[PDB]
């Protein structure tokens, strides 16, 4: 944990008995790396050139290190995790030096009798067990599906990272024993963040849960759902769930009530405690 | 401020870093409490001067060696900033050193009239005003054979436009005339350079810093002409610069100023220079107004006038340190707080 | 029809090749303003 | 319909873009030129910085002025409804008369509220006059937004 | 043929120009004079509210532009004459590019006036009189555009 | 979707069983590294599984 | 010489317009038919490309403005060179705004049938993507330059005193409102635009 | 005044950042798309050219494969590992420094550096 | 550094030659892919042997 | 054909130009001479209402523009001859771009005259003499525009 | 066809341009000479009405435009030939852009002569002698436009 | 639907994708190479660690070369205006992005290699600044490689 | 229609611009970096023959233009397609306006490098290393133009 501590203390030295930010960094920084660096071939190369420095850390410790190799050897355990997570996520993708892995059984079958050179579709048999499916490789519209998947992946993992690091503020204000800071900053922050982008991250999962073809319903667009949740409340063109038009008004009012509340609770109750 | 940091990004931020080494009022009060030049050296060693007198070691340490080395590191910092300059910035840095080249010309050709040796009249010369033919001004006496032999290849060559050589070689009376006239033509040319090619935030705050140089030089010429000069006003008006705040109405009255009251009633009509000639040390009034004009030139960000405002403030810092080290070495402390600190 | 000389296709080739030539003139005026710091290369 | 040709949303989305780009240009000039003057007095009397953030806030309001009219032009644009060329010219004009209004108001706030903040470190009695000149230079964009709102309601 | 479909374009850009160039001139007149106000009330704090008269004098230019642009706005129509669009374009230019001129004049007069009025107290009346002669240019532009806009939709037809 | 909840049960029970059986030497980095990495592995597995559970786009290619 | 060309093009435009207007053919300079008959894919692809281009030329602009002064100001005070990288980050986010708007716009970019090619909706979604790419690329350009300037002032006021960076980070926040507002407006403009059909 | 202005700045900053960071985490999709597409179009330019069922066993057709594998491998190591994963590393770094260390991290403290002869 | 590139040249090209030999659909399965599998495997396996010669020769350095 | 639909365009931009290019010359004559009054009357404030004659003679040419703009405005119609539009454009340009010249001349002469009339008081009668020649340049343009505007609708048909 | 509808456009542009550019030239010649006068006789104000000659000779070349912009104005009809409009445009440009040059020359020679005639008293004769050559430029432009305008309606149909 | 002027936009997109990217890479090489040559006359042992800005500027030109090669393999005589303008957009994206990224790498790089010789702690600073300016070429490469995939569909 | 008459215009402009703009680039690279040779070989003329490498690497850009100009010139024809003219215009610009950039970079780096290599002899290897990255820009433009010109007349009708 020394390299993660130096990485997190380069930005800002924490205050006294604050929650360390280099103790959640030790997994999330190689994992947010691996989401961007997803390949079992490049990931195994990086894991191998990190494990070369981990297994030889006694001969390299008693050695003069120049600045670039001092940077690379001070973090010989950030790169081992950055390779070990890159192998995992490039096994989630089918990306082994930009190739697919036909490990499991596919959820898509291609038609047996078709003319040469024509555009064909695949029929869904099941769902691929672990990771993304390998019938999207030499595919014309495979990149559209990978765009949708990786965009919603980034949205949900950013939501998870933000709502995980936002609870540490509550733990800080609880350790300082300041209920004024809790009711002034954490709760109006929590039910502002979760009422908009927690709702977006829930709506992505709920659109993934419904079938929208067996039901013969239109699949809603989630960009112009959050556009129309703020502009035209109560008007739902493509219904996503039962009771959407009246619950989005409640979430909009819960988000809009916390713009004066987070701005006016703490100064007006610090002023009241001087009387 | 949108096209500044292309060629001047690194240049400003180091000069802005050099600004933070300007001694504040508390760092001057901590220097006035010293008892020995060694204690003043050790007090300066905690500032951004740190270990500049390290090769002296408490025995050969005089109050002139401090003024030598503290200004020498100013000159080396100016050369480092000038070496990273290119284009209009490098030309702006050259135009600063032209005014020191003029002083070194006028100091070099007075060391040959008095027949003082050439190796000792050049250690008193200014290091920033160095051109390659500066020692070769000890070859002739008259102005024409020093222009047409040496000063043609110098960048001071367009400034010899009104110096009329009547085949009288040189006394000490006309070398000051040549000095004032070269500085007059130089102030004209550098004001036209600032107005022409320097961008707009570094234009208005540099025209004021340069018009102040012109006004101070006009008042000093029109006031030093009382005691050691008997000249006509039509020949005196060729020595006063015409770029400043003081030119079109007041340098006329400074030209026909035969008495001290002819200067004082001429400077009573200008608004920011009135009261300078009434009370106090006049040189301290000009240095105080120089520092108040250099202080509010750091407050405009994306400007190349910060180089001028830095080096004049750092020269005033070296002058204040020299005045303090002169006070604490000659044991006179009645006017040790006569320094000038706006930072 | 829009015109016979200034047709629908020529007049939108001369907009693409005007935008690209504008970006070219701007970029060449950026590279033309590139000067060398000669004082850090001399002996002095 | 000869009064609603199919090229009419070109001038409506041009109204959106002229309402947003030039108003955020004015807001950016007003916040950058004034932040230069606020940071210039950062060392000399640092305690007058948090009081002097008013020409940054009043510059940022000029982007809200363009945001409101950009939302109100973009809400009147749909590919299924009929959209007259009168409506498109009117949205072009109401974006164009708020974009240069907020641009001029941002130039005025940027030129006033850095000279004022930069001279305010000498005289602490300048602040009321600085705020007053900023109000007179910030109602310039409010005039254009009023014209844009009246013009939007007229043209639809 | 006489009331074409592209006819409100000229009235629309005339309604735009009477805000664009007028607010540009008013912004110049407020900015360049406020530089002089903030530069002279450093050592003259008591003259801080006597010096606002250039800035108020430039704000009345933007009020002049506002009035003419609103009064043009309430005469734009869909089935508008091309004569009416030409008149509204002329009335917009006549306020805009004359209020720009009056704003240039007030911005260049007013900073010199507040720089000289801090040094001479009797120069304030002269500053106010020169600013009246500078504001009357934008007043002339407003007079021309109000006499012009009143002729749009008098004898229009088709 | 219940084969995501069924994997969440065996990941959450494993993380709770590791919270109480972490080694005492470096507790705040044993139960912080291992419990958070199981959470992020399950999150990327659930996201890459639910995007293919009910897809809207079929894979379409010409050369086969 | 550029003013000579600006005057020459203006004189040629005035002479051509008055020649076309005097001879009774002034409706031949027809900008509406030009808009009706040019391909909507020009406006759509040009808007996408100028969105992601002009976001990056503002992001990279701000990056050198508050990068060169950060490195210059870090010579004497090297304790800014990592903390003050949030001024690079605030002017770098205006490029990811233009990127995630350009991809959402390019999702609306399919092959339209030639029988309904210059239709109402296909021409609408060319105009909308063009101006909604322009209003995002230009807004992120201006926001990147403003955040770069207010970060270049912050990088020097940080090296002056450490307590000034917190006070002048607020100006970078108010400057970085602008790219997010352009992000909002460019999504509202192409919100009702359909694909090319 | 030092509490009300600070809470206004905190409210504006937090409500800005809740929108500005969930769109800034889309670089996890941006750089992943860039890495996948560059690793695809490097394979397709280097070793997709080396695969041919003609001249099977010829010396020219096997030195073709050797040279194209060397050109592929040095380009993967030089770009797609060293000069691409460093950018992914720095982007996962700024996602911690800004998007994660602004929800809870105050950061107003100073480091414990004791009087020690092992650090001189 | 040639021994590292040569070891990867053994491993990667041996796996590629085996995937051409067994007619794996990520290498043969497209129309633009080569038609004969073992004809490509015969010229990739010889390159694997060439890189093995480079790995053995640079392994004694 | 003889009175087309676009015919009031030239009349509208001749009504507009006769105040635009006139007021932006009057603004130069006001500003450039007012910075010469405000910089001179800090020492001689008794000459304040005597040096303001360049500002008055710069304001007179704006009235010269106003008269011609009103007389061109009240001769506009929806169905007017294209000859009338050409004549009104010619009158507007003849007032505007010559009152611009008269304003440039008054602005350049006036500050040079008021900065010199405080050193020598016998230069005021020379400043008035040069300034009458500088101010009659706009009166010549007013004469040309009134002789045009009297010819505008004299023998027009259709 | 010989007398189109757009034919008075060139005549109106010529009638405007006859006085517009001569007013610009006269403005330059009055402005620089007035600066020269007001800067040369703060010391010797006896030469005030003597040095007024450049301002008068710059004001004459605006009367040169005022003559032809009345003689072109009184030949403007609705149904006039295009030949008449072309000649009236040529006459307006021939007076205007020549009196502009004459005004440039008078404005430069005027202040260059009145700033030097305060030193040498017999530079005044040379100043008048050069300003005559600078004012016959506008006289030549007047002659050219008066010969054009006597042909604009000579044998037109 | 597929006119005769339609491969003008694709050919000029293939042109501009290498032209503007090489202009940006040339600015990033030349301006940051002046800083290398100016720095390494007084401290020459920093010569091969200051070489990073011209390497990143070369990576920019490689990003432009990739788009130019991938556009010129989709050109034909009888392609539609859809393919033509989407190749034009794929050219403009990487062109403006490589031009901007190369200008930024050039202006940051010489200042960085000048501050690195005075303060050794600025090497990590200039590298961390130049990595943000490097990926702007990636941000145009993403749009270029996405518009390439929609060429013939 | 597929092979119009104005189609060799773009091909001739592509044949011209490939040598014109690479001659501009090579001319700037020879000029700017030859001024530095002539300035720094008046003091140390022993290293005259090793400072010539910026001039040679600048002159390689003109050969890059010459190859593409010859290969476009030997594909021109009277009845060529408009596609061929568009591809030859693109291949001319891809070599010309990229070798112009490469020649700018070679001139700037060479003039900055041969002036610093006489004070520090270890800077020569760094100068060569930067000039290789400056010359591969024109090499990349050559690659793009050859891949266009192979595509120029392939399946044309």
């Amino acid at each position: 944990t020394q390299a993660f501590q130096s990485i997190v203390d380069a930005y800002g030295i924490a205050t006294y008995k604050e929650i360390n930010a280099g103790l959640a960094t030790v997994v999330t920084f190689p994992f947010m790396f691996a989401i961007m660096f997803g390949d079992m071939g490049h990931g195994f190369i990086l894991f191998l050139m990190a494990l070369f420095l981990v297994l030889n850390e006694r001969k390299f410790g008693a050695m003069h290190r120049d600045e670039i190799f001092d940077m690379a050897f001070t973090g010989r355990y950030v790169l081992l995790l950055m390779g070990a997570f890159s192998v995992y996520t490039g096994l989630l993708y089918n990306d082994i030096f930009s190739k697919s892995m036909t490990i499991f059984k596919s959820g898509w079958q291609w038609p047996s009798t078709f003319r040469k050179g024509e555009s064909i579709e695949a029929k869904k048999t099941g769902v691929y067990p672990f990771g993304l499916d390998f019938a999207w490789h030499g595919t014309d519209n495979g990149l559209l599906f990978s765009n949708s998947y990786k965009m919603k992946l980034s949205i949900l993992m950013g939501y998870a990272h933000m709502t995980y690091s936002f609870m540490f503020s509550y733990i800080n204000y609880r350790a300082k024993n300041s209920k004024v800071d809790i009711i002034g900053n954490f709760i109006p922050g929590l039910v502002f963040m979760q009422s908009i982008f927690g709702y977006l991250s829930w709506a992505i999962v709920y659109k993934w849960s419904k079938d929208w073809i067996k039901d013969d319903k239109p699949a809603p667009g989630l960009l112009n759902m959050l556009i129309n949740m703020f502009l035209a409340p109560g008007t739902i063109d493509d219904q996503l769930y039962s009771g959407q038009a009246k619950l989005q008004v409640v979430l909009l009012l819960a988000a809009l009530v916390c713009v004066p509340w987070l701005l006016l609770y703490k100064p007006l109750t610090l002023r009241r405690l001087n009387k | 401020g949108v096209y500044f940091n292309i060629d001047n990004g690194f240049i400003e931020g180091v000069v802005r870093g050099y600004r933070n080494g300007l001694l504040s009022n508390n760092q001057y009060i901590n220097l006035t409490q010293c008892d020995t030049l060694e204690d003043l050296k050790l007090q300066l060693s905690s500032t951004d001067y740190g270990n500049f007198l390290s090769s002296v070691s408490s025995e050969s340490l005089t109050t002139s060696l401090i003024q030598e080395y503290a200004s020498s590191k100013l000159y080396h910092e100016f050369n480092y900033i000038r070496d990273q300059s290119s284009g209009s910035t490098r030309k702006f840095m050259d135009y600063i050193t032209y005014g020191y080249m003029i002083d070194n010309v006028a100091l070099m050709i007075t060391g040959t009239i008095h027949d003082r040796d050439k190796g000792e009249i050049l250690q008193r010369c200014h290091p920033l005003g160095w051109f390659d033919t500066l020692p070769t001004l000890s070859v002739a006496t008259d102005l024409e054979s020093l222009y047409e032999t040496v000063l043609v290849d110098t960048p001071l060559a367009p400034y010899f436009k009104n110096c009329f050589d009547t085949a009288e070689e040189l006394d000490d009376m006309n070398i000051e005339i040549i000095r004032n006239k070269l500085y007059k033509a130089y102030l004209e040319d550098f004001y036209n350079f600032v107005t022409e090619e320097i961008p707009e935030p570094a234009k208005e705050c540099m025209q004021t810093l340069l018009g102040f140089e012109a006004d101070r030089r006009s008042i000093n010429i029109a006031l030093n002409s009382l005691q050691s000069s008997d000249i006509d006003p039509d020949l005196k008006s060729d020595l006063l610069p015409n770029i400043g705040k003081l030119y079109p109405l007041a340098t006329f009255h400074l030209a026909q100023a035969q008495d001290f009251e002819g200067v004082r009633a001429a400077l009573a009509n200008v608004y920011e220079y009135r009261g300078f000639l009434e009370t106090g040390n006049l040189e301290d009034h000009f240095y105080q107004l120089e520092m108040e004009l250099c202080r509010d030139a750091f407050t405009q960000q994306f400007a190349i006038s910060t180089v001028w405002a830095w080096m004049k403030s750092k020269e005033q810092e070296v002058r204040n340190i020299t005045w303090i080290a002169e006070c604490i070495a000659q044991n006179q402390r009645e006017r040790i707080n006569n320094y000038i600190s706006v930072y | 029809i829009l015109s016979s000389i200034w047709t629908e296709g020529l007049l939108m080739c001369l907009i693409v090749s005007a935008l690209l030539l504008f970006i070219l003139i701007v970029a060449l005026s950026w590279i033309s303003n590139l000067d060398i710091t000669y004082g850090a290369l001399e002996k002095s | 319909n000869i009064y609603a040709p199919l090229y009419a949303p070109f001038f409506g989305f041009a109204g959106c873009a002229a309402a947003m780009v030039l108003s955020c240009l004015g807001a950016a000039i007003g916040t950058a030129k004034s932040g230069i003057g606020i940071a210039g007095i950062g060392t000399f009397k640092p305690e007058l910085i948090m009081k002097s953030l008013i020409p940054v806030v009043m510059s940022g309001i000029l982007a809200i002025y363009g945001l409101v009219v950009a939302v109100l032009i973009a809400g009147n644009l749909s590919p299924t409804e009929d959209y007259t060329l009168f409506n498109g010219f009117m949205h072009l004009s109401c974006g164009l008369c708020v974009g240069f209004a907020c641009l001029s108001s941002g130039y005025a706030i940027g030129m006033v509220g850095d000279v004022g903040v930069r001279k305010y470190m000498h005289q602490p009695r300048l602040f009321v006059g600085i705020v007053l000149i900023l109000i007179f230079s910030e109602v310039l964009g409010l005039y254009g937004m009023i014209v844009a709102l009246i013009l939007n309601t007229r043209g639809s | 043929e006489l009331c074409p479909v592209y006819a409100p374009f000229f009235g629309a850009i005339g309604c735009a120009s009477a805000i664009i160039f007028t607010s540009l001139g008013a912004a110049y007149g407020t900015a360049k004079s406020g530089v002089g106000i903030c530069a002279t009330c450093v050592l003259r704090p008591d003259l801080l509210f006597k010096n606002i008269v250039p800035v108020i004098m430039a704000g009345i230019i933007a009020i002049y532009g506002l009035v003419v642009s609103v009064l043009v706005c309430y005469s734009l129509g869909q089935k508008q004459a091309l004569y009416t669009g030409f008149i509204q374009l002329g009335a917009g230019l006549s306020v805009g590019l004359s209020g720009l001129a009056a704003g240039f004049a007030i911005g260049i007069v007013g900073d010199a006036g507040v720089r000289g009025s801090s040094q001479q107290p009797r120069l304030f009346v002269g500053m106010i009189l020169i600013l009246i002669f500078a504001e009357v240019l934008g007043l002339y532009g407003l007079i021309v555009a109000l006499l012009l806009n009143s002729r749009a939709t008098q004898d229009v037809v088709c | 979707f219940y084969t995501v909840v069924g994997v969440f049960i065996v990941v959450s029970a494993m993380s709770v069983l590791f919270w109480i059986m972490a080694p005492k030497n470096n507790q705040a980095v044993w139960r912080s590294t291992v419990i958070l990495t199981l959470a992020m592995m399950f999150l990327m597995w659930a996201i890459t599984f639910l995007c293919q559970l009910h897809p809207l786009v079929a894979p379409r290619r010409s050369d086969l | 010489f550029s003013h000579f060309l600006y005057y020459l093009v203006l004189i040629v435009v005035i002479v051509y317009g008055l020649y076309k207007l005097f001879t009774g053919h002034g409706s031949d300079i027809n900008f509406g038919k030009f808009l009706l008959r040019t391909s909507p894919y020009m406006w759509a692809n040009l808007g996408i490309a100028l969105c992601v281009g002009l976001s990056v030329v503002g992001a990279a602009w701000g990056i050198f403005i508050t990068g060169s002064s950060m490195i210059g100001a870090g010579v004497r005070a090297p304790r800014i060179t990592t903390k003050n990288l949030i001024s690079i980050i605030f002017c770098e986010v205006v490029a990811i705004y233009g990127l995630i708007i350009a991809i959402v716009f390019s999702s609306k970019l399919t092959v339209a049938t030639a029988e309904n090619m210059y239709s109402k909706s296909n021409l609408y979604t060319g105009y909308s993507l063009f101006w909604a790419g322009i209003t995002v690329g230009a807004s992120n350009l201006i926001c990147g330059i403003a955040v770069g300037i207010t970060g270049a002032t912050a990088a020097i006021s940080d090296a002056a005193d450490s307590a000034l960076f917190v006070k002048i980070l607020v100006i970078e926040i108010f400057g970085s409102i602008l790219g997010l507002l352009g992000l909002i407006v460019g999504l509202l403009m192409a919100g009702k635009a359909s694909e090319f059909q | 005044g030092d509490v009300m202005i600070h809470q206004v700045i905190h409210t504006i900053e937090f409500c800005l950042n809740c929108i500005s960071h969930t769109a800034s985490y889309l670089r996890l999709w941006a750089l992943s798309l860039a890495h996948a597409q560059l690793s695809s179009v490097l394979w397709d330019m280097t070793i997709s050219n080396a695969f041919s069922s003609k001249n099977s066993g010829s010396p020219l057709a096997v030195m073709k494969v050797v040279f194209l594998f060397a050109m592929w491998f040095v380009l993967t190591v030089c770009i797609l590992v060293f000069m691409e994963g460093t950018s992914a590393m720095l982007h996962a770094l700024r996602l911690h420094w800004v998007e994660a260390m602004s929800k809870f991290f105050e950061g107003e403290g100073y480091a414990y550096e004791p009087f020690s002869f092992r650090a001189i | 550094c040639c021994t590292v590139l040569s070891a990867f040249g053994v491993v990667i090209l041996s796996v590629i030659a085996h995937l051409f030999n067994t007619n794996h659909e990520s290498f043969v399965g497209s129309i633009n892919d080569p038609e004969d599998g073992p004809a490509v495997a015969h010229t990739v396996y010889l390159a694997a042997l060439v890189y093995l010669v480079f790995f053995v020769f640079c392994g004694f350095q």
